[PDB]
């Protein structure tokens, strides 16, 4: 990734904060649980 | 036959010095021994861990069973049987060199002499291959013994057109590194060898020669390289 | 901020800032800072110029 790195270096508020789980990680968790749910 | 274990003066053999300066006795003694081994014990992480593992295995008493099993496997010889074998080899066979072994010895010694050790060293090396042929009880000495003899000679005596490429690397490093500057082995690798300005063998040989020629000094096992002079 | 450290990193880690010679050669300032880090306390400037020329 390039945009996130330069945003972090620039100290921009546009960069997301890693306090909550990332969208991709939670999406993968939801899909893996749901695939065996039914 | 004399096997002499000598402690270099100043306690630790300094690599910045010629072997003559790390020694206190008559210089002609260096012309008496066939080989000298300046063994070094530079600190290392994994090698020390392996050595510690071996020593703990020895103190545990597992080494006895391991040696017994190795002897049963034929991978290790009993000391009494080894002595009997040595006596039998000494009493029976007496090999002699072959023309193929002599010519390679002459060529390699010519290269070593041109790079620089006296003519006595070439004749002394013959003892190693004769000894190996005696070990194998072969009727003649062989070049396949000469390879290991040369490797041991190189790793013993040298403890302290490719030459044109090596010297070109030396010139390019003298231009690249001003006096008093510092660099690293990996940096030189990336900037000269990965760019294919020079080969890795040329890199190693040029660094070795420049260190002997007091131009550069190797520090911290190659992590730091400092130019000590012209 | 680590004002000093940020500048040093940008000089050494220009890939964290920048996104046909442009594809090969880094900006001159950072490549010269590399030698500056390799440099001694006092420098004969002619030797420094020679080394910089050799790196080009």
């Amino acid at each position: 990734r390039y945009d996130e790195i330069i945003f972090r270096k620039l100290g921009s508020m546009l960069q997301t904060t890693n306090i909550l789980v990332t969208d991709d990680q939670y999406n993968i968790w939801k899909k893996r649980i749901e695939m065996d749910l039914a | 036959s004399v096997l002499a274990a000598a402690n270099p003066i100043y306690g630790r053999y300094d690599d910045l010095k010629s072997p003559g300066d790390n020694i206190d006795f008559q210089t002609t003694i260096l012309s008496a021994f066939d080989m000298i081994f300046i063994v070094k014990d530079d600190h290392n992480e994994e090698r020390d861990i392996s050595i510690a593992n071996h020593v703990i295995n020895i103190h545990t008493g597992n080494a006895n069973a391991m040696q017994n099993q190795q002897e049963e496997n034929g991978s290790e010889i009993s000391i009494e049987k080894m002595k009997r074998y040595i006596t039998y080899c000494r009493l029976k066979c007496a090999p002699r060199l072959s023309p193929q072994a002599a010519e390679k010895l002459s060529s390699n010694f010519v290269t070593i002499r041109k790079q620089l050790i006296t003519i006595r060293q070439l004749e002394a090396i013959i003892r190693i291959t004769e000894s190996l042929a005696k070990l194998e009880l072969s009727p003649i000495a062989q070049e396949r013994h000469v390879d290991e003899a040369i490797r041991l000679f190189q790793a013993s005596t040298m403890d302290a057109t490719s030459l044109s490429e090596i010297r070109r690397f030396e010139q390019e490093l003298k231009r690249r590194l001003p006096i008093g500057w510092s660099t690293s082995y990996q940096t030189l690798r990336r900037e000269f060898v990965d760019t294919h300005r020079f080969s890795q063998l040329a890199l190693d040989k040029a660094l070795y020669a420049l260190e002997k020629h007091e131009t550069i000094q190797l520090r911290h096992q190659g992590q730091n390289i400092y130019r000590s002079g012209v | 901020p680590s004002y000093k450290s940020n500048i040093e990193d940008n000089l050494l880690s220009w890939e964290q800032v920048l996104p046909d010679l442009d594809k090969i050669m880094a900006p001159v300032l950072g490549q010269l800072f590399k030698l500056y880090r390799e440099a001694n306390m006092t420098i004969n400037i002619y030797d420094f110029y020679i080394a910089f020329r050799e790196t080009l």
